[PDB]
RNA sequence: CCAUGAGUG
RNA sequence: CCAUGAGUG
RNA sequence: UGUGAUGAAACACUCAUGGUCUGAAGACUCCC
RNA sequence: GGGAGUCUUGUGAUGAAACACUCAUGGUCUGAAGA
């Protein structure tokens, strides 16, 4: 019986007293030690693991990790682990020594000197892995996206509430932000409306004549071209940041069907990427619950209740779908937990590299919308 | 100002311009600071200004840690290691000869964990799951000392999976209750009980109960001992 | 299917569900794929059992990544209407969690411990 | 003794028991009435009152406004007021009715229609000086400023984060939001760096290289050209809102060395704008004793104190005056003290119309400051 | 749906569709709202929803108002006007016969006040400060109810010096007393009463003391008599 | 001097002098022009004292438009030192406020019932 | 920060 | 929302 | 309908108005 | 330790809790009945 270890020091071999058997020492190469690093991570024995596996030739072999042990059963091997063992730890309180011993190094002086640099590079590497990541510009992009869209509404209150120092009643004649801060950007003074530019936005004729006369008879105030300017900087800035948004929107489409495409199918590209920024990544919203995505983003409401028994939020940012805010209370949770429920089949698929099933998932999810309709 | 020594080794006290007194180490890398630390020289030596309030080692000092199983040459495996506050200065502690293994599995954070541990030869940087040693086994050695500060409700658990891979017998284990992170309805108090229970039934001998509030709230430090 | 890491021998899937049983008797255990999942997540389960014959693969193959982090054995049974029903539902089941054995204690130590031997554990 | 009434429906005389001595009914003209109504609250006569003084010819007049008396003193007559008199009730008791009985309109259906539309009027016209005030541009104008000092704040954040996908070693590199915005702005992929493009910006020769090498040697992901063009949109407005606030910053000195010099020539535009926003007006800020402007934007802390009797804020929006915030702790409560006092007495002397004079506040100022600081 | 008329003049309720029911006064300008209400038609006329938790007024009636001065042809001035929300629904209640004087010192909220001021002829915009009943003195006649909503320290001051100008004897006076507008220190319980005493003193005859809570936090409503 | 609104008699302003006194003894009162502002702006104050050679004048510009608002009579007196000195004080003071008359309520009721019939009132 | 009246995404 | 670690204006 | 039934407090903001600290001490110098 | 003056100061001495934001980790509802 052969017990066999596993490090960048090399391969060992110990009977269960604490002896090594037969050792085959590493290279003392960061590039090389490094891959074999990463391959120990899915199974793959060190290179020379396969030679020591071969001088001595062990009726029965056990190793440290489990992802090895049908690999090495593949060679022809009997194998299986023991993860905490007597070996490993008699093998590692000896690591001071034994690199000198195997002969990995001269002396304890520069084997730390390496095994930094290796701890250096073999975490640089993962960094790297791990920012190439597709899921987080999906994330980052969307955040950036939500950052402009309280922009735009932040700006467009001051500047409705600034250029009505001059022009009160032009508020009170434009719901929307993007179409006034379009009015203030294009003419300036009150009196340089003209028709043409005003039917360019879209404006039915009805409300042109509204316009013109509401400026007209403005009890506003007379001001400066200086004034108008400022104005205006904030104004255009506006309608800059609405086109951006667009772009963003775009942007993100295309990912939220590349990394994501059954989340996308069900909620749309934002909302799934919205999930994708609370949870983090898209492998962390696969694993959850769906009772726990049904609620993500309502983590005020949530521990309110969980700390005091009282009563908890229908949904979070699942809100935002379009059936939900349209749909009075009662309807609102059965609809949120049914579209929760969909939504981890739709990231499961996903995350686990399934193919695209999004079809027959809203076929699914509409009955249900259906079901609960009707009553 | 002066600079004087403490019971526990390398680790300082100063008498300072006004009379406030602030704990601090050598420092291992001169001219150099790893969050914004102040830098004090004293008859010609260097060391590093050790906030309590952002680090929980210097809190348990604050706050009467019996013994420190932390010093010149200790090797120690410290999961969670997040920016790097606390480890440097457990660097600075070790001071070379001994060597510090840091594990951290936010990619977003061994970032700056990378930039502390390029200037220090004392800290063996891991972008890893401390729920899995296996992925670390490579790489490391048995410490005696076992840091565990992470935000995990099974923290305990991971403590233990990694103290009966890396903790040599007659070894300790300083391990971070962190309370609001274990469960946020429970008493913090209830936390310490159920924890420490934990470490006496796997051959961990209770040593030192300390409360980190005011410097943590909510926040416990276990030392003890496994056999 | 692919998220099933090893095979069960009949013998042992038949005595799975058969401890499961028990263990609604004079135990506690949960039933569904959220539910087993909290369990996961908890600390509550001891044992976790998860279909093999579940479509779409996908919808429980978060459990084995899961269980492995908070080392919850989990264990596959052949039929997913069986375990369903096993647990007093007259419905399927694509996953479920054993909480207490109660009268299982011995039946459920013994599986978990058979697995281990499928598993390469010493 | 005649007791004088002024209403919009004319000029009015009564005996001490409340009888209709004499009238002269006003025209019933909006366009004179609106003017009037809008002198009387400057203390002048009526037109009409005027000549209802002339027909009767009386001994002792009393007016219901204390503002009119010394008017008709220096036409004349010997005057006084009584605030709440009995004759100016009795003369209201009887305003449904005498409104037709001095024929100002045939009945009550059309004396209603016409006041309606004088009050429309009336106050159209207060709407409008209220517009007029030049102290609410310099409101408007800093309010935007802090608006756009939150948004690129919030925006360098967010590429921050988002471009260190690719170039995670480029933010700690740069401690400025603007510089890093230009770099990402100009470039893209960080494989694109070159000496001369950076030696464009002014960095000097060593960063340049610090930068390069980083460049060379980063471990962040190399990503496509559509997701850094993405990015690079985020990066532009940055630039934008910085160029925007540089106009702003000049716009609102302008506004602000004309309106309110003292204060301005005190603490500067943009936080003596800022006291102007939080105390209303001018006018508002000119009332306040130096006890409120101290703690002006310390709302929060302030009351915090004053419910529980606790410590109060040492100042609040005054904060940002730089000899506060430098200045060890010890020394802010007294400074600010200080300056809150002698920007109370700027304020004043601004808004009361005074000329500059704020070369000796500041240097009183620096007096005070001077001498806290030798402790 | 079902609706009919309340104990007071042109004041109802609504009975509806699922069994719930809410305040509403009858739309003197049918199609046209003011904020956001609902319009109902009833035997095909119709009515604005009346929101209690918006409007003092009608907090105060469904917290109680026992008898209502305000009514069909009542001659009203009307402190505080603001946007016009209560002021509208009054204008649907005193109903063209009666006439409601609007003062109100803020402009950027009169401007929204203009409007609810055009398409009633009940209402009469002033911009003033209601501390100067002198500059508003010659648009006015006197009035039977006098109806104080203002932001003020000295609001229950005001509100008597605008009294002996304009509230004929014996009308009915509405005065609301803001707790946390006259001092946030105070317990708001505490000052309803060192306010109701201001007004008794200065001869009202207190009809009735209304509280608001839940339609108004630290609210209150007094309905007295001027003698 | 502009904030100056109305016309003090040597033998008006006396009795000011005098009633202020009385009430730092017997009454209460407050004195500078910030805490004669917050006098105001609380309605505590009874009485409002303006000394006439303040530089600059704007300093106390404010307390006229002040008094009207919160309904309280203002009064002149003509050195800010003597107002000062009236006041406890060793130094001048530009304004200084009456909350409490005390054994001055007959003295200063009659100050403040004479800049009455001085400014027109019946 | 509290209260009140009007509004945004 | 609570707790922890890293920062910005 | 356990591939989730029933119950059930999603989040980001703007304007207007009022409530908006303390109150007479602090630093120096010369005589036995 | 007793006596004594000088400069600053109600045109403000002394005391004394300004505010706005970003990232990372964990704590993340119920569970068999429904028409
Ligand atoms: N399972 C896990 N494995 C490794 N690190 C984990 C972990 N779970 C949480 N963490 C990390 O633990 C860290 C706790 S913050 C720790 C502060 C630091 N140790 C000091 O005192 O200086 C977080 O950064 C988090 O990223
Ligand atoms: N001094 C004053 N004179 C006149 N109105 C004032 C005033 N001070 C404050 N107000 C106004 O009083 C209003 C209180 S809200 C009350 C509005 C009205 N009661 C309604 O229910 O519709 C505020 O909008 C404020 O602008």
């Amino acid at each position: 019986k052969i017990y066999l270890i596993e490090h960048v020091i090399g391969a060992v071999a110990y009977d269960e007293n604490g002896n090594i058997v037969d050792y085959i020492t590493n290279p003392r190469d960061l590039g090389k030690i490094t891959e074999e690093l990463l391959n120990n991570e899915k199974g793959i024995p060190f290179s020379a693991t396969v030679e020591l596996l071969k001088k001595v030739n062990p009726q029965e072999v056990v190793v440290e990790n489990e992802a090895e042990v049908p690999k090495l059963q593949a060679l022809g091997y009997r194998v299986s682990y023991e993860p905490y063992s007597k070996v490993s730890r008699i093998f590692r309180e000896s690591l001071p020594k034994v690199a000198i011993d195997i002969k990995f190094a001269s002396n304890e002086e520069d084997y730390y000197n390496f095994l930094h640099e290796l701890s250096l590079e073999y975490t640089r590497r993962k960094l790297r892995s791990a920012a190439q990541k597709r899921d987080l510009l999906a994330i980052q992009a969307v955040r950036a996206m939500d950052d402009i869209d309280k922009t735009i509404n932040l700006f467009s209150e001051r500047l409705r509430e600034w250029y009505s120092i001059h022009f009160p009643e032009l508020d009170k004649l434009i719901e929307d932000h993007e179409e006034y801060a379009t009015i203030v950007s294009r003419f300036g003074d009150r009196g340089f409306l003209t028709i043409d530019s005003l039917k360019e936005l879209g404006f039915n004729e009805q409300r042109i004549n509204r316009i013109l006369d509401a400026a007209k008879k403005s009890i506003g105030a007379d001001i400066s071209e200086d004034d108008l300017s400022a104005m205006r900087m904030i104004a255009n800035t506006i309608l800059d940041l609405y086109n951006i948004r667009r772009n963003l929107n775009n942007y993100l489409e295309g990912v939220m069907k590349e990394v994501a495409p059954n989340v996308t199918a069900l909620v749309g590209p934002a909302l799934g990427a919205r999930l994708l920024s609370i949870a983090g990544s898209l492998d962390e919203l696969a694993k959850m619950p769906a009772s726990t995505i049904q609620v993500l983003g309502a983590e005020k409401a949530l521990f309110r209740a969980l700390r005091s028994g009282g009563r908890p939020p229908k949904h979070g940012i699942i809100f935002q779908y379009p059936a939900i805010h349209t749909s009075p209370r009662w309807q609102r949770g059965k609809i949120a937990r049914a579209l929760a429920a969909k939504l981890a089949i739709a990231a499961r698929v996903d995350a686990f590299s399934g193919r695209f099933i999004g079809d027959q998932l809203n076929e699914q999810l509409k009955k249900r919308i259906d079901e609960i309709k009707e009553k | 100002i002066t600079v004087k020594q403490t019971n526990m080794e390398n680790i300082y006290e100063c008498e300072f311009n006004d009379g406030s007194f602030r704990l601090c180490t050598r420092n291992l890398v001169p001219n150099f600071n790893v969050y914004g630390e102040r830098l004090i020289k004293y008859e010609g030596v260097e060391y590093r200004e050790w906030n309590a309030f952002r680090s929980k080692l210097a809190g348990a000092i604050l706050k009467g840690l019996k013994t420190n199983p932390i010093r010149k040459g200790t090797k120690v495996l410290y999961l969670g290691a997040a920016s790097g506050t606390t480890i440097s200065h457990v660097s600075d502690i070790i001071e070379l000869n001994g060597k510090a293994y840091g594990v951290e599995f936010s990619p977003r954070v061994v970032r700056e964990l990378l930039l502390v541990a390029q200037r220090r030869p004392n800290i063996f940087p891991l972008l890893a799951d401390a729920r899995f040693p296996q992925s670390y086994k490579s790489v490391v050695e048995n410490v005696d000392v076992l840091y565990v500060d992470i935000a995990q409700p099974d923290q305990t658990d991971i403590a233990i999976y990694n103290a009966k891979f890396f903790l040599k017998v007659n070894g300790d284990m300083l391990l971070v209750i962190k309370a609001r992170s274990i469960d946020v309805t429970k008493d913090p108090k209830e936390i310490y009980k159920t924890e420490v229970e934990k470490l006496e039934n796997s051959n961990f001998e209770t040593i030192q109960i300390i409360n980190l509030d005011p410097y943590d709230k909510d926040h416990a430090i276990v030392l003890s001992k496994y056999k | 299917a692919s998220y099933v890491k090893f095979e069960v021998p009949q013998d042992l899937a038949d005595k799975v569900l058969e401890a499961v049983r028990k263990a609604k008797e004079s135990g506690k255990i949960k039933k569904g794929t959220n539910e087993t999942t909290k369990a996961v997540e908890r600390g509550q389960a001891k044992l976790v059992i998860i279909a093999e014959d579940v479509q779409p693969e996908e919808i429980v193959a978060h459990l084995p990544l899961l269980c492995d982090e908070k080392k919850i054995p989990y264990v596959y049974v052949s039929s997913k209407k069986a375990l369903g029903e096993a647990c007093g539902l007259q419905v399927a089941t694509a996953s479920a969690a054993i909480l207490e054995p109660g009268e299982a204690k011995d039946l459920v130590d013994e599986i978990i411990k058979r697995v281990n031997e499928i598993k390469g554990k010493t």
